[PDB]
């Protein structure tokens, strides 16, 4: 995916200020919440009964936090997306057998968690900039269905 | 289908927009254009720049259906019928499109409601969406 | 909904499986398992084997399931209401792959029925089968 | 998109027999029937109101036998679907602006198309190895989204 040097500058400028012990959490948490399909993957992790449960649960927030590396990974590789994300691809594709959809979706949440926490800096031409990284990451994570 | 909780946390959440109904209508519209810049060609005769006159105003329309179909929320195939007509034989809306749409008025919502915007009223709110944009393809 | 001509469509061309739903269930899982790998791990004890007597056996009640749903057309919410929660509840069965199986299901229905399955018939089948998909995805 | 041996051999063996001339009109057209939000893109072909007048259209067939040519010339060349289609994935994504799921909504209504013309021969190994090629093309037409 291209951004152009304006967009790659704002995204990077964003992803500075990111709390990276809690959004990967936020973002993994919502998404268990709001299409609890995603719920079946993640039986292992206790108590996912209610809302305030999902967000509650310290190992959906420990592994937000391993969800959120792997963004800023991507962020920091831009022009190689697909090998950053080889290794999780054929986690998330051979073993797991996660619907590529799924990936999407999870994308979809962090911008809306973005967008949640940084208000009017969370701009138009900011969004559509992260609307390209989260495909790019989306698409690079789904390349052993490809 | 929505259910009480989820019925409450729309009109809830949909209450707070108020007066701003036209400019969040808007900036959803503006971020669908900008991030989904194949949504541009159902718009040939406005101008889509920022500070658009004819985007303002569709917004408002927009955003005052839907608060309309929150007012409707027990009886929505009807209230939309006419807006489903429009959307699905008139224009012919890709399906994919309501998606985009929905994700962007989430998006808006979440900038602009922070206290509002709680995991379970995302998750009435996305719901509500889908229905909406379930009953204006209907026609289809 | 579903026009009086699409469920006329329905109960015409699912009429003719008949006796031979039970062979079409199995034929359609095999065909969703060979085509989209990621459906077998919903199925991780059954013996998927060509012409294994559990797919036969699952296809039966697939099929049979369907058969409940053409004859309750009008009434499906309430139908398929264990079975909503069945797929969704328990399962948790992602909604993407109802999309799957209802396609499965159409490519089996063309390779049984050359003269049935007119494209006029093909929309209807896959409105129908569209139907009992949002329904089993309901209880979300 | 990886292909086995014999997989090349029964998706060959089946195109061999298709019907050059007819196939493309018969998917292209059912596509229209089936998801009338796509007739949006073809209102320079005439009427498109009923079944009959769809399959009846000439401009219709006509142009369906275009895009089974586009689908002939992906099949010769499965090891490098994205060039092969680097010109029509420009054409659909920059100048007609089609979502990239209509893509795959023709994928799969040619694949009902095979279906319905070779009845018990379409077995599920044929399907399967179908079902990669038009994901394949799909993905490859898309690319000038990615
Ligand atoms: C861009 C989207 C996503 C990213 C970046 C991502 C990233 C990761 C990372 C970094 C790991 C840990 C790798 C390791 O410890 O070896 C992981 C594990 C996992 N992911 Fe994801 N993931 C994504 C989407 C999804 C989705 C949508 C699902 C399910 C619906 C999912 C399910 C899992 C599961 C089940 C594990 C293993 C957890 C465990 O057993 O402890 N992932 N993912
Ligand atoms: C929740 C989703 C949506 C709602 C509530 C909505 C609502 C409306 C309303 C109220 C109108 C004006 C009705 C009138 O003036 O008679 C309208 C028109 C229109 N909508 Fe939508 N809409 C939605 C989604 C979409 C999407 C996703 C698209 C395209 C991507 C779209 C494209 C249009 C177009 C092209 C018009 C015509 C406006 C004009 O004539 O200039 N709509 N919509
Ligand atoms: C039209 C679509 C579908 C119909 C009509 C249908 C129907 C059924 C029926 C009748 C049962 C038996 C449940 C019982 O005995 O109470 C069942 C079970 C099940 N279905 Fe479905 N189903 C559909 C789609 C799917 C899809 C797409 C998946 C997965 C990809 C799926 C996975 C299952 C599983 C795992 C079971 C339980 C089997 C077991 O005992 O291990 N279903 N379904
Ligand atoms: C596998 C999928 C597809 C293939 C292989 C394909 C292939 C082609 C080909 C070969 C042409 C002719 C280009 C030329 O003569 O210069 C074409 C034109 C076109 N395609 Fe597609 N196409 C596909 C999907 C779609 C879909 C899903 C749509 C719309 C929903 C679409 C809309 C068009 C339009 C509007 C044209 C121009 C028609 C005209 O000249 O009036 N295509 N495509």
């Amino acid at each position: 995916v291209h951004l152009t040097p304006e967009e790659k500058s704002a995204v990077t400028a964003l992803w500075g200020k990111v709390n990276v012990d809690e959004v990967g959490g936020e973002a993994l948490g919502r998404l268990l919440v709001v299409y609890p399909w995603t719920q079946r993957f993640f039986e292992s992790f206790g108590d996912l009964s209610t809302p305030d449960a999902v967000m509650g649960n310290p190992k959906v927030k420990a592994h937000g936090k391993k969800v959120l590396g792997a963004f800023s990974d991507g962020l920091a590789h831009l022009d190689n997306l697909k090998g950053t994300f080889a290794t999780l691809s054929e986690l998330h594709c051979d073993k797991l057998h996660v619907d590529p959809e799924n990936f999407r979706l999870l994308g979809n949440v962090l911008v809306c968690v973005l967008a949640h926490h940084f208000g009017k800096e969370f701009t138009p031409p900011v969004q559509a900039a992260y609307q390209k990284v989260v495909a790019g990451v989306a698409n690079a994570l789904a390349h052993k269905y490809h | 289908v929505l259910s009480p909780a989820d019925k409450t946390n729309v009109k809830a959440a949909w209450g707070k927009v108020g007066a701003h109904a036209g400019e969040y209508g808007a900036e959803a519209l503006e971020r669908m254009f900008l991030s989904f810049p194949t949504t541009k060609t159902y718009f040939p005769h406005f101008d889509l720049s920022h500070g658009s006159a004819q985007v303002k105003g569709h917004g408002k329309k927009v955003a005052d259906a839907l608060t309309n179909a929150v007012a409707h929320v027990d009886d929505m195939p009807n209230a939309l019928s006419a807006l489903s007509d429009l959307h699905a034989h008139k224009l012919r809306v890709d399906p994919v499109n309501f998606k985009l749409l929905s994700h962007c008025l989430l998006v808006t919502l979440a900038a602009h409601l922070p206290a509002e915007f709680t995991p379970a009223v995302h998750a009435s709110l996305d719901k509500f969406l889908a229905s909406v944009s379930t009953v204006l393809t209907s026609k289809y």
